[PDB]
C-alpha cells in the first residue's frame, strides 16, 4: 500500500472512514498501533481518553462479557456522529483482531528516537561511533570480527 | 511547584522547536490544554511527590555526566 501496489484505504476497503485518514495516515491506512486503536475510539466513537484506554485494555485481555458491552456502546456512540453503524462495528471487528499484535507507539517511538540518534551519527560522523561499537562487543572475538 | 516547572520547561521546548515566535502563538494552544488536561489527572491522582522526585534525578544526572536510556514505560 505504501509503493501504490494496491489502494490505500482507511482503513479497509470497504470499512473506511474518513475521519481515520489523519490517524492513518503514516502507515497508509493499516492499524498497525495501540494508540490507533485509542485514536480511532476518539475521533471515530467520541470517547473519553480514559474510557478509551479502557476498550484498549479489554481488547488485549480478549474476554466474553467484556467486549459485549463496549460492542454496544461503541455502535450507539457512532450513530450519535452520523457515522454508519455497520461500518463503525465491522471497523471494530478489524480494530479487534489486530488489537491483538499492537505494539505501544509511544514505547517503540522513545527507543526509535535513539535508533535515529546512532543513524545519524553514523552518517554524519560515523568513526568514533564504529569505535564505540566495537568497545560494546570488545570481549567477544566473533563480534569484533 | 510541578506545574510551575512544567509550563516554564514546556516554555523552553516551544523556543527550541518553534523559534520563530508568530508560529509558536498558532501552534500552542493545543501543547497548554493538554498540559493542564494532564496536569489535572496526576494531581488529582495524588502522585506530585513522585514526578518531582523523578524530574529532579532525571535533570541531576544530566547536568552531571549520566546519560539515561530512552525507556521510561
Amino acid at each position: 500500500r505504501k509503493h501504490g501496489r494496491e489502494e490505500i484505504s482507511y482503513p479497509d476497503v470497504q470499512w473506511q472512514h474518513e475521519s481515520l485518514k489523519p490517524v492513518l495516515e503514516p502507515t497508509y491506512g493499516i492499524i498497525l498501533y495501540q494508540e490507533q486503536v485509542m485514536q480511532i475510539a476518539q475521533v471515530l466513537s467520541g470517547y473519553t481518553l480514559g474510557g478509551a484506554d479502557m476498550l484498549r485494555r479489554a481488547m488485549g485481555k480478549k474476554k466474553p462479557e467484556e467486549m459485549a458491552k463496549q460492542r454496544s456502546v461503541f455502535a450507539e456512540g457512532a450513530e450519535k456522529n452520523g457515522i454508519n453503524a455497520e461500518l463503525a462495528m465491522k471497523i471494530f471487528d478489524l480494530v479487534e483482531k489486530f488489537a491483538g499484535y499492537g505494539f505501544n507507539k509511544s514505547h517503540s517511538a522513545a527507543y526509535a528516537l535513539v535508533s535515529y540518534q546512532t543513524l545519524w551519527l553514523k552518517a554524519h560522523y560515523p568513526a568514533e561511533f564504529m569505535a564505540a561499537v566495537m568497545t560494546a562487543d570488545m570481549d567477544n572475538t566473533e563480534k569484533v570480527v | 511547584y510541578l506545574v510551575k516547572r512544567a509550563k516554564e520547561g514546556l516554555e523552553e521546548r516551544l523556543a527550541f522547536l518553534f523559534p520563530d515566535e508568530e508560529e509558536r502563538l498558532k501552534r500552542r494552544p493545543e501543547y497548554d490544554e493538554r498540559l493542564e488536561t494532564e496536569l489535572q489527572v496526576i494531581n488529582q491522582m495524588g502522585f506530585p511527590g513522585y514526578f518531582l522526585i523523578v524530574m529532579e534525578f532525571i535533570q541531576w544526572s544530566k547536568d552531571n555526566g549520566v546519560p539515561v536510556g530512552p525507556g521510561r514505560g
